[PDB]
């Protein structure tokens, strides 16, 4: 089966560097073409940079031309991106991507921030319930993203709704996650919100009671 | 460049029905020497790496519905999608896949057109525990609309506020086709304890009149 697995994403200071890695199987890697392709939060699609199979040919987006450089190792099976100088505006998720006049293949993607401000983990708060109720988790204060949440380590998904999370004027991102429910099971169920952090190595479970 | 600009930016289609997505480039993406038009269609859902579902402007990747087809030629391309289903729920992007560099369009969001539905509102005072840490944030939730258009207004002992208040909408739901919307009203833990009553107002189209839900601090 045909893979590709992006690496190296995190959080890195203005003017700082960060080399990214591709891992490809299930085909013949040097028989392909192979590209960065990267979109910022809320926006678009942006190529960035490619590399042929059999010349290497390196072409590059003019935004990150002299700071980015792409590279392959056919013996790892690997494709690299090399990134200085890097700017608020390369906030983005990365993507490998292999080419054969068109974008065939696509990995899950590798987050870059760049921002000069510090990782710090979420508060969660309960959101209480008062012949529908709802109730919630409250997760504040966090960078940078991403939250998780499920409820009940995800054995209750129906009525939930975790909205996306919103950057407070602070610099902080908060979000909250909701679940309706059947005012009489509040008697008859256990509602706990897990919320994990990973940038910040956090991990809450809380329980929410009227 | 060659700048690929689509139309419409969003579209809402019933279920069952037909999308068409429109797409120009500012220059020829016609090969000469191999005939194709190198324009490519991909379908992206939140989370997830786009999908590739047309080259060549026509040309189906496999394991794509017969339902999508791509035409076109010169600089005006179109993507139609008929009998839309819920799963297609999604941003539709075209693409110059003929000279470097590479550049996509700006994005169509596509969305199922339902009938409206007024949502359900709830309040949520702000918890014991983050009151202890110095804040307030008070929630106002929409539950299961449709159209996504709402005002949520935020009354202090009936008094309008302004600027201390963001709002986030979920992407439609899987099931009903619906939206749901958070508001958060945040105050200092001081300013918050200066005040009786908070209000959630809510202006939607299936509501004959706005909806307020309120609580009294304390009660």
């Amino acid at each position: 089966e045909v893979q590709l697995v992006e690496s190296g994403g995190g959080l890195v200071k203005p003017g700082g560097s960060l080399r990214l890695s591709c891992a490809a199987s299930g085909f013949t890697f040097s028989d392909y073409g192979m590209n960065w392709v990267r979109q910022a939060p809320g926006k678009g699609l942006e190529w960035i940079a490619y590399i042929s199979s059999g010349r290497g040919n390196i072409y590059y987006a003019d935004t990150v031309k002299g700071r980015f450089t792409i590279s392959r190792d056919n013996a790892k099976n690997s494709l690299y991106l090399q990134m200085n100088s890097l700017r608020a505006e390369d906030t983005a998720v990365y993507y490998c991507a292999r080419s054969w006049g068109y974008f065939d293949v696509w990995g899950q993607g590798t987050t870059v921030t760049v921002s000069s401000a510090s990782t710090k983990g979420p508060s969660v708060f309960p959101l209480a319930p008062s012949g529908t109720a709802a109730l919630g988790c409250l997760v504040k204060d966090y960078f940078p993203e991403p939250v998780t949440v499920s409820w009940n380590s995800g054995a209750l998904t129906s009525g939930v709704h975790t909205f996306p999370a919103v950057l407070q004027s602070s610099g902080l991102y908060s979000l909250s996650s909701v679940v309706t429910v059947p005012s009489s099971s509040l008697g008859t169920q256990t509602y706990i919100c897990n919320v994990n952090h990973k940038p910040s190595n956090t991990k809450v479970d809380k329980k929410v009671e009227p | 460049d060659i700048v690929m600009t689509q139309s419409p930016d969003s579209l809402a289609v019933s279920l069952g029905e037909r999308a068409t997505i429109n797409c120009k480039s500012s220059q020829s993406l016609l090969n000469r020497g191999n005939q194709k038009n190198y324009l490519t269609w991909f379908q992206q859902k939140p989370g997830q790496p786009p999908k590739l579902l047309i080259y060549w402007a026509s040309t189906r990747e496999s394991g794509v519905p017969d339902r999508f087809s791509g035409s076109g030629s010169g600089t005006d391309f179109t993507l139609t999608i008929s009998s839309l289903q819920a799963e297609d729920v999604a941003v539709y992007y075209c693409q110059n896949d003929y000279t470097y560099p590479l550049t996509f369009g700006q994005g169509t969001k596509l969305e199922i057109k339902r009938t409206v539905a007024a949502p359900s509102v709830f309040i949520f005072p702000p918890s014991d525990e983050q009151l202890k840490s110095g804040t307030a944030s008070v929630v106002c939730l929409l539950n299961n609309f449709y159209p996504r258009e709402a005002k949520v207004q935020w009354k202090v002992d009936n008094a309008l506020q302004s600027g201390n208040s963001q709002e986030s909408v979920t992407e439609q739901d899987s099931k009903d086709s619906t939206y749901s919307l958070s508001s958060t009203l945040t105050l200092s833990k001081a300013d918050y304890e200066k005040h009786k009553v908070y209000a959630c107002e809510v202006t939607h189209q299936g509501l004959s009149s706005p909806v307020t839900k309120s609580f009294n601090r304390g009660e």
